[PDB]
Parts: C-alpha cells; sequence; structure tokens
C-alpha cells in the first residue's frame, strides 16, 4: 500500500513514474528548466512527458496532437495533468481552440490556464487535483473490497484511466 | 457570496460607491475577502480605494504583504470566477467586472480553483 492512502509521496511518484516509462514508452521522464528545478526528486525525473498524442475529434478529421505532462504537486501530495496543443499544421492552438478537447462537464471547474512549473511560458492547460487525493482512495479500497491491490507503481495508470473523463478525445497511452 | 453583500444593503452599496466614484474619479472602490474554504491568512480590511493606474499585478503584492506571504507561496484573485490577468489595470478591471453597486468585488486563495 501507500504511506497515506489517496496521496503520493515523492519516491512513491517516481516509482509510479518509472512503471508508466516501462509500461508505456510514449512517456518519458524530463528536468525542464534549470532554475525551476525541484530538490526532493531526482534531477532526471522530475515530470513526465508525452508528445504528438492525436486527437482526432472534438468534444475528413482535422487531427490535432497534444503534449501531455505529469507534475507533482507538493501541496495536495498527488500528481497534476498538464496539456498543450497544437493543430494539423504544428502551430499552437489558442485556449478557446484547446477548450473545444476539454468535455463540458470541466471546462470551467477544474481546469486552469497557469504557467508549467518546470517550463517556460505560454501557458497551458491543467486539471486541478483538488479533488484526486479522495477519488484515488475511493478507488484504492475499492480494488482491495474486490480481493485485489493497487500497488505503487499503477497509481498513474489508474490516475490516467480515470481523467480520460476530462479530455475523452485525447488518445494518450496508459495500457496494453 | 460575499459577507459585505449581507452587512451592507443594496441601497446603502451603490450610494457609497456612486458617492466614492464622484468624489475620486481616478480611484475604484474595492471589496476583497477570502474564499470560504481557504486555509490562508485573514485580512484585517477588505474596503480598499486602489488608484485606476494600479496594476492588477501591483495589486497582488499589497494583498500579499497584508497576509504576510512570500513570492513561493500562492495567491489568486477570482473575480465573478474569473482570475484577471497581472498586466491590466485596476482601473480596467472594475469598468469590465464592477456589481450594480458600483464596487468591484474580489475574492482571493491559495488554490487555482476556488472550489
Amino acid at each position: 500500500k501507500f504511506k497515506e492512502t489517496g496521496v503520493i509521496t515523492p519516491e512513491e511518484f517516481v516509482a509510479a513514474g518509472d512503471h508508466l516509462v516501462h509500461h508505456c514508452p510514449t512517456w518519458q521522464w524530463a528536468t525542464g528548466e534549470e532554475l525551476k528545478v525541484k530538490a526532493y526528486l531526482p534531477t532526471g525525473k522530475q515530470f513526465l512527458v508525452t508528445k504528438n498524442v492525436p486527437c482526432y475529434k472534438r468534444c475528413i478529421l482535422q487531427t490535432r496532437t497534444y503534449d501531455l505532462y505529469i507534475t507533482y504537486d507538493k501541496y495536495y501530495q498527488t500528481p497534476r495533468l498538464w496539456l498543450f496543443g497544437y493543430d494539423e499544421q504544428r502551430q499552437p492552438l489558442t485556449v478557446e481552440h484547446m477548450y473545444e478537447d476539454i468535455s463540458q462537464d470541466h471546462v470551467k471547474k477544474t481546469v486552469t490556464i497557469e504557467n508549467h512549473p518546470h517550463l517556460p511560458p505560454p501557458p497551458m492547460c491543467s486539471v486541478h487535483p483538488k479533488r484526486h487525493a479522495e477519488v484515488m482512495k475511493k478507488i484504492i479500497e475499492t480494488v482491495a473490497e474486490g480481493g485485489g491491490e493497487l500497488g505503487v507503481h499503477m497509481y498513474l495508470l489508474i490516475f490516467l484511466k480515470f481523467v480520460q473523463a476530462v479530455i475523452p478525445t485525447i488518445e494518450y497511452d496508459y495500457t496494453r | 457570496k460575499f459577507v459585505y453583500k449581507e452587512e451592507h444593503p443594496f441601497e446603502k452599496r451603490r450610494s457609497e460607491g456612486e458617492k466614492i466614484r464622484k468624489k475620486y474619479p481616478d480611484r475604484v472602490p474595492v471589496i476583497v475577502e477570502k474564499a470560504p474554504k481557504a486555509r490562508i491568512g485573514d485580512l484585517d480590511k477588505k474596503k480598499y480605494l486602489v488608484p485606476s493606474d494600479l496594476t492588477v499585478g501591483q495589486f497582488y503584492f499589497l494583498i500579499r504583504k497584508r497576509i504576510h506571504l512570500r513570492a513561493e507561496d500562492a495567491l489568486f484573485f477570482f473575480v465573478n470566477n474569473v482570475i484577471p490577468p497581472t498586466s491590466a489595470t485596476m482601473g480596467q478591471l472594475y469598468q469590465e467586472h464592477h456589481e450594480e453597486d458600483f464596487f468591484l468585488y474580489i475574492a482571493y486563495s491559495d488554490e487555482s480553483v476556488y472550489g
């Protein structure tokens, strides 16, 4: 299990990230800007990146690609999803265009436009982790009631599985 | 969702706002209150009369100092559920979001989503 069911420590974040990168090689570790390196995480493992994730339709195809990031939020002790998109012509999407790929349930509730905590501007979209610990805690206890166990390594895999509801057309990898 | 909108009726607020805007045209009356479920320090003062040429980013710094925060601690403003840009002036933010009582209302918290 975890040190505190629902949240995640920096070491648990590395362990869960190392398993995500192994299971889904489209995700990789990164360091980011030098002046924004955190000391409680390995300099080589500051956050997870996956690039050129296809997005074929909104919420002939007009396909759009997305860079998605998973940073660690020491405030909530949970991961935090970040995403930035491009059109077919590799041009950066405006803010209002990225909201076409965010489901109507979360456009104004759980999505903000802030700077990536490890990268320079322009700002990016971010699913707010305000309620993440409460939901992951219910999931961990559910798989335990079901006779299984949600290990530390598969925390981000299950996290990515459920945040899909926020961006149901951005086809990032977390299985197979 | 502001305590000031309960302790003062709408007519008393509008009369003060109209008179304050008339007395001080280069200043705008602002009300600042903490989010109900925010875990940061409270403000000893909520009725502010700020200059129009003061930028929102500069008003961040004053409110930061009044609750004793550093540059690394989080602080966000919410005006009608919108985080204003720190480059806009308080006079521009007032012209766009001031209520019918001629007061600009701002809520602050340590979270990007006050809910």
